């Protein structure tokens, strides 16, 4: 719910695709 | 945390009186690094010259320190290094093509003459100064010949061979618990910071230039290991800083340290290559913007040593050290130069002032706020003495 | 005495007319000192008493320069350490020094019949090593050299290329500025550090628009009638998001050693500190690499070498979404359970009282 | 033209070393814990425990002893990078001062053995050996590689010398740098 909103806000704010890939890589490493 | 505050002139503190000691050997001016070298022992003479024509000999006592011997010098370096220094001469250099590459003494800091003698004089001065302080006849010791802070334990890097500041700090540590070493030469004093990196009884605080510049060390994150975590304060500045910004950075950091470290003896390395117009340095400081810091350190009233340092243009550095000594003796010196033997260098105005250039200042205030914030946040843990 | 000094002429000589033309327009008180200095020896430690073949200029073993011994019988020369055993320069070989190969030739007397004879001899003695025999015979006949990886293994990775002197260089090194030193002595003061000139560094070249700062979102360009509000935008080399030298607090232009990397590249090492090691492979580039799609997308863990898609194990965004939710909720559950066991032990020790 | 197909992970380990003794300026800590002799004795012992044919184990022990002696005689000549040669010389000095003639096999680690193997194709193809003999050598060293890759994380683990201890590598002082590289 609001966490889907979290990840959509991230996808929009971080903006570029590559940087969102990097965010997800960090998240997966954790 | 940094906040722009203008340049208030330097003035003598009325009450702080102290019985000082001036170390000078009449011979060190003869040495001379061969040909074209940025640091040379002529500027050790010019300084003294002015102090003897302004007549400060009535205001303080001048000695000559009996030189250091090999055993006394080897409190820091290895036997082999000290010995190779004491042996080498430009005639039999070829005999030493293994050591002269191991020890780095053939390339940037050549071997010229009187090498061992020059280094011994500087070392003996530094040690006897710490000792007279230690024993306590005086309350200050100026030694404008010493101050070779790049000389590491087993290699002479950066035109300096014997690292007498370390010997002085050790002889200081023989009696005083905690000693604070304040370095304001433009380069980073890696010799001392290294040789007290794993201890908590000596706290080194260096304001230097970072970037692709000698010796490439001194980041903000080098903050001491072992028991000496958070006991080293490197401040990397940027180019073109002026006197106002330098004072506005200096004052709070030193006040905070002396609030929390509480040293019993200060060692201030009063180098002159942070001045406007040097062959090596890139700052844009004046004479007042450089005497202000020593005035500030003196204000607190701790047994201290003032040591010499760099110096690449003998005119600026000579006049700067004459002014610094005058300031230390609670006397504001008259801005007109008397007649001395080396009256010819100080043209064209023949005055005691140093003039800044219009180089562009780069130290943005937000940068300074972030740096001083990090440093205060680290130092939050030195509260226990 | 007639020998010229730094000044251009003998020391006992005034200036020439050319210099004085092109350089022109048309008691003291330190007499003292030997009266005031009195020695100080107050220190604590005063108890301490205190055929003419021309040789090479290269180490043909390492093809770099140095102080080297030359050969009396072949033109090949080595540094003093590049021998087996390596020779001390203090005790040089008394007389002519002969390399391994020429010493070999004069040992064999230029007669291959003795070569084959002693080869048969050697393989006769150590039948224990009958296989390696040829090499065991030949090892003493080849001149030393440093160890270069065989190229068939340098090719397995594309991002591994040798430097100038045969050194590892994994493309994280910027470049050989070389001619930039001539550039460093710029006729017009516009040196590498880019001081007092940032008009067109704040503006993209090809596109033409402004380089924004990811952390404060302003290309602060100031005004070159009022330059004290520039802020030195610099752009990364990998991702190219332009940053301010005041957001990533570093204050220098990384221009000589490596390429600068933003704080937006994830790890390349771990140091678990509780202290385990790497989580990333190298670039096992080319055709040889095998990409593997999982059949299960919720609890497959497998590595940290993931590759994201709409042995490197591909995965989808929603999958990692689920996996991070799993981490978060299992972590909150175990934290709640730790608080629960804490409070329940507290209640047990209270009711015991 | 013979070709030796090393597993990829050992190629990565070799390149990792090739950086470590290049622009990070580390060297191999000696005497390491697992020398060459312990490696090969363990290999041969484990493989003779499973093998039943006599000639198989004969060729096994022959390969072991031969690789041993050839490593022993070649290490000084062509397995050392430029930066390491000084440590080599110092080891010779220490051995000759202690009157124990030097054996490479009882000091040097396995990474040099991987260096040897990686060389091996050129070593063989520079010779006039038999096709069947060189072929059996390739098959043999390949089986050795397999057994080594089964245990690759017993020897080639990473430990970051600058923080805890006993990592496979150590750092050099500036004097050692100066002498070894810039003699
Ligand atoms: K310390
Ligand atoms: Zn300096
Ligand atoms: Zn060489
Ligand atoms: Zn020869
Ligand atoms: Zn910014
Ligand atoms: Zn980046």
């Amino acid at each position: 719910n609001e966490e889907v909103t979290f990840f959509e806000k991230a996808k929009r704010y971080i903006g570029n695709k590559h940087l969102y890939t990097e965010f997800l890589k960090i998240l997966n490493l954790y | 945390v940094y906040e722009a505050t203008p340049f208030d002139p330097i003035t003598v503190k009325p009450s702080d009186k102290r019985r000082v000691a001036y170390f000078y050997d009449a011979d060190v001016g003869n040495y001379a690094y061969g040909a074209g070298h940025p640091m040379k022992p002529h500027r050790i003479r010019m300084a003294h010259s002015l102090i003897m024509n302004y007549g400060l000999y009535k205001k303080m006592e001048i000695y000559r320190a009996k030189p250091a011997t090999k055993q006394e010098m080897c409190q820091f370096h290895t036997d082999e290094y000290i010995d190779f220094l004491s042996r080498v001469t430009p005639d039999n250099l070829e005999m030493f093509k293994r050591e002269s590459v191991k020890f780095n003494v053939g390339d940037d800091c050549p071997v010229f003459d009187g090498l061992y003698e020059y280094c011994s004089i500087s070392g003996g001065g530094s040690m006897e100064g710490a000792a007279r302080l230690n024993r306590g006849k005086c309350d200050v010791a100026v030694n404008y010949a010493g101050g070779l802070h790049h000389a590491k334990k087993s290699e002479a890097s950066g035109f300096c061979y014997l690292n007498d500041i370390v010997l002085g700090i050790i002889e200081l540590l023989r009696y005083h618990p905690r000693v604070l070493y304040i370095d304001i030469d433009v380069h980073h004093g890696d010799g001392v910071e290294e040789a007290f990196y794993t201890t908590d009884r000596v706290m080194t605080c260096s304001f230097h230039k970072y970037g692709e510049f000698f010796p490439g060390t001194g980041e903000l994150r080098d903050i001491g290991v072992g028991a000496g975590k958070n006991y080293a304060v490197n401040v990397p500045l940027r180019d073109g800083i002026d006197d106002a910004t330098y004072r506005s950075v200096f004052e709070p950091v030193i006040k905070k340290i002396m609030e929390w470290y509480q040293p019993s003896a200060v060692v201030l390395q009063c180098g002159g290559d942070s001045l406007s117009g040097d062959r090596l340095g890139c700052f844009n400081l004046s004479m007042e913007g450089h005497a202000n810091c020593v005035n500030y350190v003196k204000s607190f009233g701790i047994p201290m040593m003032v040591v010499g340092g760099g110096g690449y243009t003998m005119r600026n550095v000579a006049r700067t050290w004459c002014f610094e000594t005058g300031l230390l003796n609670n006397v504001v010196l008259d801005k007109d130069l008397p007649y001395n033997e080396y009256y010819e260098y100080y043209g064209p105005d023949y005055k005691l002032s140093v003039r800044p250039s219009n180089m562009f200042n780069v130290n943005t205030p937000e940068y300074l706020d972030k740096v001083m914030t990090n440093i205060f946040a680290n130092l939050e843990n030195t509260k226990y003495a | 005495d007639s020998k010229v000094s730094v000044t251009g002429l003998p020391l006992n000589k005034g200036p020439s007319e050319k210099i004085k033309r092109e350089s022109l327009w048309n008691d003291l008180k330190t007499f003292l000192t030997e009266n005031m200095t009195e020695e100080s020896n107050i220190r604590s430690t005063i108890g301490w008493n205190g055929i003419d073949f021309e040789n090479e200029d290269f180490c043909s073993a390492c093809n770099q320069s140095g102080s080297f011994l030359c050969c009396d019988t072949c033109p090949k020369s080595f540094h003093f350490l590049c021998l087996d055993p390596p020779i001390d320069p203090n005790n040089l070989p008394k007389g002519d020094w002969h390399c391994n190969e020429c010493k070999f030739k004069i040992f064999i007397n230029n007669s291959m019949a003795t070569l084959k004879k002693i080869e048969s001899n050697f393989i006769k003695q150590n039948n224990n090593v009958k296989i390696f025999a040829k090499l065991l015979f030949n090892i003493d006949s080849h001149n030393p050299k440093q160890f270069q990886l065989p190229n068939y293994i340098k090719e397995t990775f594309p991002a591994v290329k040798t430097g100038s002197r045969g050194q590892y260089s994994d493309e994280n090194d910027k470049i050989p500025l070389t001619d930039r030193q001539l550039f460093n002595t710029s006729y017009g003061q516009s040196i590498t550090k880019l001081d007092s000139y940032n008009p067109d560094t704040h503006i993209d070249s090809n596109s033409g628009k402004f380089l924004i700062c990811y952390k404060c979102n302003q290309t602060r360009l100031g005004s070159w009638s009022h330059p004290e509000n520039s802020r030195l935008i610099m752009t990364c080399d990998y991702c190219q998001t332009p940053w301010h030298l005041d957001c990533v607090p570093r204050a220098s232009f990384k221009n000589l050693g490596s390429k600068w990397k933003c704080p937006l590249h994830s790890p390349t090492k771990v140091y678990k500190k509780i202290y385990k090691v790497w989580k990333k492979q190298r670039l096992i580039n080319k055709k040889n690499q095998l990409y593997y799609e999982p059949l299960q997308k919720i609890g497959y863990q497998n590595n940290g070498n993931i590759q994201i898609i709409p042995k490197i194990t591909q995965i989808d965004e929603n999958s990692i979404k689920y996996d991070f939710f799993d981490k978060i909720y299992k972590s909150k559950m175990v934290q709640k359970r730790k608080l629960f066991q804490f409070q329940e032990s507290l209640i047990d020790k209270l009711v015991s009282n | 033209k013979i070709s030796l197909q090393i597993p990829i992970k050992l190629k990565s380990v070799l390149v990792d070393d090739w950086e470590y003794v290049t622009k990070d300026k580390k060297i191999c800590r000696l005497p390491a814990d697992v020398t060459v002799e312990m490696v090969l004795n363990k290999y041969e012992h484990e493989v003779s425990q499973e093998l039943e044919s006599p000639g198989s184990q004969s060729q096994l022990s022959e390969y072991c002893a031969g690789l041993k002696l050839y490593f022993d005689k070649c290490l000084g000549n062509m397995l050392l990078y430029r930066l390491e040669r000084l440590q080599y010389d110092e080891l010779l000095k220490k051995s000759s001062k202690d009157q124990k003639p030097l054996v490479p096999i009882r000091i040097y680690g396995a990474i040099h053995l991987l260096r040897l193997i990686s060389v091996l194709p050129e070593l063989i193809s520079s010779t006039t050996m038999d096709l069947q003999s060189c072929q059996l050598l390739i098959k043999q060293t390949e089986d050795f590689l397999v057994w080594l890759l089964m245990h690759v994380d017993e020897y080639f683990n990473d430990k970051d010398p600058n923080r805890s201890d006993d990592a496979l590598y150590v750092n050099t002082s500036s004097q050692y740098e100066g002498v070894a590289l810039g003699m």
